[PDB]
């Protein structure tokens, strides 16, 4: 028999994993504050790693890597990609970025040197604002949003907008790929075979920039700010099998070669970089964690890394298969009872 | 990387190694507490022996 | 009930 | 030459004390008689071992030490100990009614009734000291005596010897061997009271040394004797500099200097390697760069915590035995890469190193193999704060219901002193936080 | 904290007191005349805890035998170890208490109590360092119940800083047909809440059920009931009688077991369960000692521990065995049945292991639990009580000795408070 707890109920995913755990007749659930547990589906934030692995005769596992926020928070990821040699500042797959603290270690603004390097520029340049909160603006002239940054108290970061994204037809539409990554206590990097395209509903035009929702492909902005949805793909979620067939009948390639290699590469690069910082190989407790990587592909079929989601939600379709998959690999490899993944 | 202050001997040696620079209560006062507890305790024992006298 | 050591 | 007096308090204090002075005497070649064939400064000396021993005309070398236990059982074993001739009667102080794992009983009740006998017996040793540099206090966090009488003694020494130095060796409690449910009470209570009277304190989680004793010496149910001979090997590595001739950590003042920037944050994490089973006839000889790396593997730490997610303020490497600086600085160059070592932005990101050519001795017939080289790392990392968090969660659980509190009140202590000592600790976790994490 | 003074009051008290001394004497290698004839030296290390020494290095129990009729004590003196006891420490009257608490506590007992305290004092001065007192008695009769609680109230007065421990036999209709026992018991409980630090709740309902169901004895005798008590008492005091680390004196035990001054009523368990006829050729496995000692069938208190929550637990293992395996099985129960332990007392289960096993077994386990389920016992008595008191039945035996209805109402009231307090912390 096994014992587990839960301290994040607002999590879509582990609500389902908790559901599936109780369906095995071998996992009893304890009160969120019982110390004598085997597994911990801890809280997104403030997770007390200091108390794990100090219960005699209890093997303890958790669904977060302490130190993993260094890769998932925006300003941290940037600082990580330039400060970490394994990923040179000269990074082929990560857009140019600089960390930005308001007027209230400011990288503010060796950034500006880059803009005037494009005053000599006929290469158009446009940079984003995007933030800790789900509430973001985009324009060529820098000064405009630097005010928008100095306005609010949060720390921000600026990065070049990909002005020539791959455009799905019919629709002339923008999109981005979300891939789900699982790292176990051994630090095996597993990739879920199923991915999703967060497609944009309308055509992509570089004309208008203010709240134009043909720029952003979030589930929240496409449902709320558009009379356009399900025309081509129900849910604006184009799963891989379709995107695969399109790219062949369109550009004569595959998802595997044009995009998936580059994706699988950036994954290995990021996790192996952070690996000695967070690995639980020789710790008194063990860790595992699900990640969600957001990628952007361009018209030359080059893949870029946007951000790393430390607390990712799944596509409704893939819940039953993935949440099942998590238990196979992350929990039951540590806690045995009585493939849909890809090792890297 | 910089070695500094190499102090040697027959029984051992030592040095520093840098990789990057930066970037009360009284004697009586105690006893005043030691007796404030002897009293607080003697009191609670009076109240018991008082409860027992009843 | 009848119960001797 | 500056003398050090070590004060052994309670059951834990006295039993570790034996592991130490047993090991000391094997390292300085002193016999169970207190006789020393190596020494020629008969009657007295200005040698460096004299900082821990005084001398007698008959040629005996007598530990500059005081033993105290409110219970006579433990100290009685010293008296008939294999090493009994060493200590003289005045050094071994014993009561009859112990403190029953009650901090209040040790501090207030039983404590008042012996404090002026011990100080008198410490004074008799201070009056055999030409330039006393200070005190080394050995005790448990959990015990009644260890927590209660210790905090009493420390307060007095800060008065009777205000300018002298006080260093702590403290045993942090682990359920796996602990013998009381209220050890978390006595832990917070004694830390709050003792904090301003301790210059530097070395914490040892019984949990850590237990698992080290299981993992590295293949022992199924480690006894205290197992736990103690390990500890002594650590403690020796800390003190060797005072006892032998060195240039690093040469007097107690240097410890505060090297390891303690913030006076309140004076709990250096000790890591030690190699811990080798003696039942392993042949053991692979771990090189310098190998054992230097082990200093950053949590499994070898005296407290299980993760320095990676803390910052450093200081870091010392104390090598004993066959080590030369070339092999050292080499391995130091290595680890800065592979390992997550962030220092504070107001400290140099470096290491203080020391070598002691005499190698780690081991007790004949013990569970530790003699090794040619060994290291002991003393890192003042904020990751040790994790141990205060552990200890404090356990405290709040029990005190929300005032569980067992009545035992303390009944000794004359106030229920408010609990609140006083916990809110002190809640600041220490904040101080550790302000120093070592990104805002 | 070295010497303990033992006292036994009344029929039950003296019978189990006697059996208790029979048992531990055999464990410490002391013969009926008081000479030592045992192998191991663990047997004599803390012998000074319960025995005194004399000329010829004979060992005399530190025991005071009390009764209001000569009956049981004459029988004990011509009992097996009869001549072992200090002759002067026999203190008896002739009138009897007639199963009346009032006679025991206020009249017939008051007439005798001073003389007993004289022998207590004489023993307590022989003490280099006294811990306190353990009393053995029933709560259902008159002498042990009434005179017993009086002696405690009086002894707490001379030795308020000492620890007061009791082995108290709770009454059951399954064993006694005396109607007034619920009166005697309720009155006694009020005393015990106030004036003891530790009380082992030995329930005759449990002991009878154990004897009849598990041991398949169709006509259980007192000797059968007491064989169970004897075993429990040996086990529970083992951590006191031999060298050990945990709960090694009465004060420390109290501090580990008692989170609140009033809730000091312990639920003893024991394994393997044995009758004097049972063979017990097959020693149990460590996992078997554990699953049983937590099993309600092995509880001496007749409560269902699954109805409440453990505040604290001591667990004592005896005999040569894998101390490694003891910890795993102990840590297993805690982790398996974690809901039944209160969360707000971390690591409330503590364990000791003594090498010397009990007479006739190779492997034994003794349980000491401060469960909130103990209330069920007090609830039982409370009902048997009110059934009569609401009609003021049989009160004339008590009022006739000087008591008043009000004194009953308050003892009724104070025990109902006890139950509610045990229920306050069961939902925490
Ligand atoms: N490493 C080690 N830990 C010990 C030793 N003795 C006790 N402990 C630990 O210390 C705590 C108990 O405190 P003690 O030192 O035994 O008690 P005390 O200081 O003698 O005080 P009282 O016994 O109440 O009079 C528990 O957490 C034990 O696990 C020892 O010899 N070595
Ligand atoms: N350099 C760039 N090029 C193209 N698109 C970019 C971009 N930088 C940001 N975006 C846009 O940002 C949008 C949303 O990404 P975001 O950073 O909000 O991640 P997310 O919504 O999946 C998790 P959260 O918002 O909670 O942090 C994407 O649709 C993407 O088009
Ligand atoms: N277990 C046990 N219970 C007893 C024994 N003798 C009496 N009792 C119980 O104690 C109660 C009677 O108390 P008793 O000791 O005989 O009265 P006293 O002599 O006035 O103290 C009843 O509940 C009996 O069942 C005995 O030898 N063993
Ligand atoms: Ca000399
Ligand atoms: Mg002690
Ligand atoms: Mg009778
Ligand atoms: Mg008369």
């Amino acid at each position: 028999m096994y014992t587990f707890v839960v301290r994040d109920e607002n999590s879509s995913v582990y609500a389902e994993v908790s559901r599936l755990l109780l369906a095995t007749g071998q996992w009893k659930r304890l009160r969120k504050d019982n110390p004598r547990f085997n597994l911990m589906l801890g809280e997104r934030n403030r997770l007390p790693f200091g108390r794990l692995g100090h219960e005699p005769g209890l093997v303890q596992l958790v669904n977060y890597y302490r130190g993993a926020d260094k890769l998932c928070r925006k300003a941290s990821l940037v600082k990580l990609i330039k400060t970490s040699p394994e990923l040179s500042e000269s990074c082929t797959w990560f857009p140019e970025s600089y960390v930005i603290y308001p007027t209230n270690t400011d990288e503010r603004e060796v950034f500006l040197a880059a803009y005037n390097r494009r005053r000599e520029g006929r290469e158009g340049n446009v940079w984003i604002a995007k933030s800790s909160a789900g509430a973001i603006l985009i324009s060529s002239e820098a000064s405009e949003l630097l005010d928008f940054i100095d306005e609010q108290g949060q720390v921000h970061v600026i990065q070049k907008y990909l002005e020539k994204p791959l455009l799905l037809e019919p629709g002339h539409r923008k999109f981005d790929i979300r891939s789900w990554v699982l790292v176990d206590h051994l630090y095996n990097i597993y990739l879920y075979r199923e991915g999703v395209l967060r497609t944009s509903s309308e055509p992509y035009n570089s004309a208008n920039f203010q709240d134009k929702t043909c720029h952003l492909t979030n589930h929240c902005i496409q449902k709320e700010y558009s009379k356009n949805y399900g025309r081509y793909e129900e849910g604006n979620e184009m799963f891989f099998e379709e995107f695969n067939q399109y790219l062949m009948d369109a550009l004569n390639t595959t998802l595997e070669n044009s995009i998936l290699l580059q994706i699988k590469h950036i994954i290995r690069s990021c996790l192996m970089c952070i690996e000695p910082a967070i690995s639980t190989k020789h710790l008194h407790y063990q860790s595992f964690q699900l990640f969600g990587f957001d990628f952007m592909v361009d018209e030359e079929l080059k893949v870029w890394l946007i951000e790393v989601n430390g607390a990712p939600a799944c596509a409704q379709k893939l819940y039953a298969e993935l949440c099942q998959g998590i238990v196979d690999v992350a929990i039951s490899s540590v806690f045995p009872l009585a493939s849909i993944f890809i090792k890297l | 990387m910089e070695v500094i202050e190499l102090n040697k001997c027959t029984s051992g040696q030592s040095f520093e190694v840098i990789l990057k620079p930066p970037s009360d209560p009284s004697l009586e006062e105690i006893q005043k507490k030691l007796e404030a507890a002897e009293e607080r305790r003697k009191y609670q024992e009076a109240e018991l022996l008082k409860h027992l006298a009843e | 009930v009848v119960x001797x050591f | 030459m500056r003398e050090c007096i070590s004060i052994h308090v309670g059951q834990a204090g006295v039993q570790i004390g034996n592991a130490c002075w047993e090991l000391y005497c094997l390292e300085h070649g002193i016999q169970p008689d207190g006789q020393m064939p190596s020494d020629k400064t008969i009657g007295g000396g200005d040698d460096s071992f004299n900082t821990f021993f005084s001398e007698t005309g008959a040629g005996k070398h007598v530990p500059r030490a005081v033993f105290v236990d409110l219970e006579p059982t433990v100290i009685d074993e010293v008296r008939t100990g294999t090493y009994r001739q060493l200590f003289h009667p005045e050094q071994l102080i014993t009561g009859k009614e112990d403190a029953a794992n009650n901090y209040a009983r040790g501090h207030y009740t039983i404590g008042k009734e012996i404090i002026d006998l011990v100080l008198d017996r410490i004074r008799k040793l201070a009056d055999q000291c030409t330039g006393l540099q200070g005190f080394l206090v050995f005790h448990s966090f959990g015990g009644g005596t260890g927590s209660g009488f210790t905090s009493l003694l420390m307060e007095r020494l800060s008065v009777d010897y205000g300018k002298k130095s006080k260093l702590e060796f403290s045993i942090y409690p682990a359920p796996q061997v602990s013998t009381a449910v209220v050890e978390p009470y006595n832990s917070i209570l004694t830390t709050h009271t003792t904090l301003e009277h301790s210059d530097c304190a070395f914490m040892v989680d019984n949990e850590a040394i237990y698992d080290i004793c299981r993992r590295n010496l293949d022992i199924e149910r480690p006894t205290y004797t197992n736990l103690n001979r390990l500890i002594s090997q650590i403690v020796s590595s800390i003190t060797a500099s005072l006892r032998f001739d060195g240039a690093l950590n040469v007097d107690l003042t240097e410890f505060q200097t090297n390891l303690v920037p913030y006076p309140r944050i004076h709990f250096p994490l000790a890591t030690y390697a190699p811990v080798i089973s003696a039942e392993k006839a042949y053991h692979e000889q771990l090189s310098v760069a190998e054992i230097t790396n082990a200093c950053f593997e949590p499994a070898n730490q005296m407290v299980k915590c993760d320095p990676r997610h803390g910052k450093y303020m200081a870091c010392c490497l104390l090598y004993r035995g066959d080590v030369v600086p070339k092999d050292v600085n080499a391995a130091i160059a290595t680890i800065k890469t592979k390992r997550s070592i962030q220092f504070v932005d107001w400290c140099p990101t470096g290491f203080k190193v020391g070598i002691n050519y005499q190698p780690p001795t081991v007790v004949p017939g013990g569970d530790l193999a003699k090794v040619q080289r060994a290291v002991c790392m003393l890192s003042n990392t904020t990751a040790i704060a994790e141990a205060w968090a552990r200890l404090d969660h356990k405290f709040d659980l029990m005190y929300a219901k005032r569980a067992f509190v009545h035992w303390y009140v009944g000794e004359g202590m106030e229920e408010g002193e609990f609140s006083e000592a916990r809110e002190d600790m809640a600041a220490l976790e904040k101080d550790y936080e302000e120093v070592g994490v990104d805002s | 904290m070295r010497e303990i003074v033992h006292i036994q009051a009344g029929q039950c008290g003296n019978q189990i007191g006697a059996k208790f001394w029979e048992v531990i004497s055999d464990e410490h290698g002391i013969d009926p005349t008081g000479s030592y004839h045992g192998d191991s030296d663990l047997q004599l290390e803390r012998i000074n805890v319960y025995y005194n020494e004399a000329t010829g290095n004979k060992y005399v129990p530190r025991a005071i035998l009390v009764d209001l009729e000569p009956g049981t004590m004459d029988s004990v003196r011509s009992g097996p170890f009869g001549q072992i006891f200090r002759p002067d420490n026999f203190v008896f009257g002739q009138s009897g208490a007639g199963n009346n608490w009032a006679k025991g506590h206020y009249t017939e007992g008051a007439e005798l109590v001073d003389s007993v305290l004289d022998v207590v004092r004489k023993e307590s001065e022989s003490c280099d360092c006294l811990q306190g007192f353990q009393l053995t008695h029933s709560l259902g009769g008159g002498t042990g119940s009434g005179m017993g609680t009086l002696l405690i109230s009086k002894i707490r007065e001379e030795y308020p800083d000492r620890i007061m421990n009791t082995f108290s036999v709770m009454p059951s209709p399954k064993v006694s047909d005396t109607v007034v026992e619920p009166y005697n018991a309720t009155l006694s409980v009020h005393q015990l809440v106030e004036n003891t630090d530790e009380t082992y709740c030995i329930d005759n309902e449990a002991l009878y059920d154990i004897c009849f169901r598990t041991l398949k004895l169709t006509t259980p005798t007192y000797g059968d009931l007491n064989h169970l008590v004897s075993a429990t008492m040996s086990g529970v005091t083992t951590c006191l009688r031999f060298p050990g680390q945990l709960n090694a004196d009465l004060r420390k035990l109290a501090v580990n077991m008692v989170p609140f001054p009033r809730l000091h009523f312990f639920m003893p368990g024991f394994a393997p369960l044995t009758s004097r006829g049972s063979q017990q050729y097959r020693a149990l496995t460590v996992p078997e000692l554990t699953q049983q000692m937590f099993d309600s069938k092995n509880m001496m208190a007749a409560c269902d521990p699954r109805h409440g929550r453990y505040l604290t637990v001591a667990a004592i293992f005896r005999g040569r065995m894998s101390m490694k395996e003891v910890d795993e099985q102990m840590l297993n129960v805690q982790n398996k049945n974690s809901s039944y332990f209160v969360e707000w007392i971390p690591n409330n289960v503590k364990t000791a292991v003594c090498d010397i096993p009990p007479r006739g077994l190779k492997m034994s386990a003794t349980f000491i639990g401060n469960s909130t389920a103990i209330q069920e016992l007090f609830k039982r008595i409370s009902e048997q009580f009110t059934a009569m008191f609401r009609r003021k039945a049989f009160l004339h035996w008590y009022t006739g000795e000087g008591m008043d209805e009000m004194e009953f109402t308050e003892a009724e009231s104070n025990m109902n408070d006890l139950v509610s307090e045990y229920q306050q912390y069961q939902d925490a």
